[PDB]
């Protein structure tokens, strides 16, 4: 049971995909890869529906100091947001993620764009 | 004297085609890497640095590390020369690991593991905190691979 999408991602806006009444012991899969552009893939999954923008905004603003000032900090916000999330696990910046389904209900699997650097004169996200 | 490069290797048990040089793999495998086994040596390297008005960012790259390898590396000033910032990213900018300010705050050190099959690094040392021209500062810096002593090395770079 596999499916295709394909989409365009504009200053880190996401899209939401959702997935509905799926049963108990369900394992879902996700494969996100590059076609154009910049775009470093970042995969996530949530129960309820709900913009990710306000708390990555909080992760981009402290690009200031802070002890692992941006791995840390992405990682423990996307532990509380998602209940699962890749950033690269594919070949290169791709993702690839593996979930099993806790109970059942409907989710939503979002798509969109991670907090890099690309730059070596000067450090950037 | 010896030569250098790649190489194929093809092994066969009881498959007298494979001396024949297109012997296709088949079967369950018998033969697995010696390395994985256990730790090499150590690796250790030390070079002098100076950040100009004008060159405040330096970055240098680093053979490739092969799987359960470590890498360790610090920076120390020669003289008053304020503390610079350290980070390590992949050739390709993801940043990995990021320098700690020891309680003693006369150094800053930095530790990675590797976990992919090659992983390629690149070291950044900057001292563009601010658009001070400070002038002629220069800073000593220490790096090696599986050497955890770094701290202490006692001898000369060896290795590589």
């Amino acid at each position: 049971r596999v499916q295709h999408f394909t989409g365009y991602i504009e200053d880190g806006r996401g899209i939401f995909y959702s997935l509905p009444d799926m049963k108990q012991g369900d394992i879902i899969y996700a494969s996100m890869q590059n076609t154009g552009g910049n775009l470093d893939p970042l995969v996530g999954i949530m129960a309820e529906e709900i913009d990710p923008a306000v708390s990555l905004g909080q992760v981009l603003e402290k690009a200031l100091a802070s002890e692992n000032d941006l791995i840390s900090e992405l990682t423990a916000v996307a532990d509380r947001i998602f209940l699962g999330w890749d950033d690269d696990g594919g070949k290169g910046y791709s993702a690839s993620l593996e979930f099993t389904i806790p109970r059942d209900g409907t989710y939503h699997i979002f798509a969109g764009s991670t907090i890099t650097n690309q730059r070596l004169d000067k450090f950037q996200p | 004297t010896y030569t250098t490069g790649s190489f194929q290797l093809i092994l066969g048990l009881n498959a007298p085609q494979v001396i024949s040089g297109e012997g296709e793999p088949e079967g369950e495998v018998f033969a697995s890497l010696a390395s994985l086994e256990i730790k090499p040596e150590a690796h250790v390297q030390e070079l002098e640095i100076r950040l100009d008005k004008d060159t405040r960012y330096l970055t240098q790259h680093t053979r490739n590390l092969q799987p359960g390898d470590t890498f360790h590396a610090l920076v120390e000033p020669i003289g008053e020369a304020p503390l610079p910032r350290l980070r390590l990213t992949d050739s390709g900018g993801k940043p990995l690991a990021f320098g700690l300010i020891d309680q003693p705050g006369e150094s800053v050190e930095l530790n990675y593991t590797c976990d992919q099959d090659i992983c390629e690094l690149v070291v950044h040392v900057d001292g563009t905190d601010g658009q001070k021209d400070s002038g002629e500062a220069v800073y000593r810096l220490l790096v090696g691979i599986n050497a955890p002593n770094l701290r202490e090395s006692g001898q000369t770079p060896v290795g590589s």
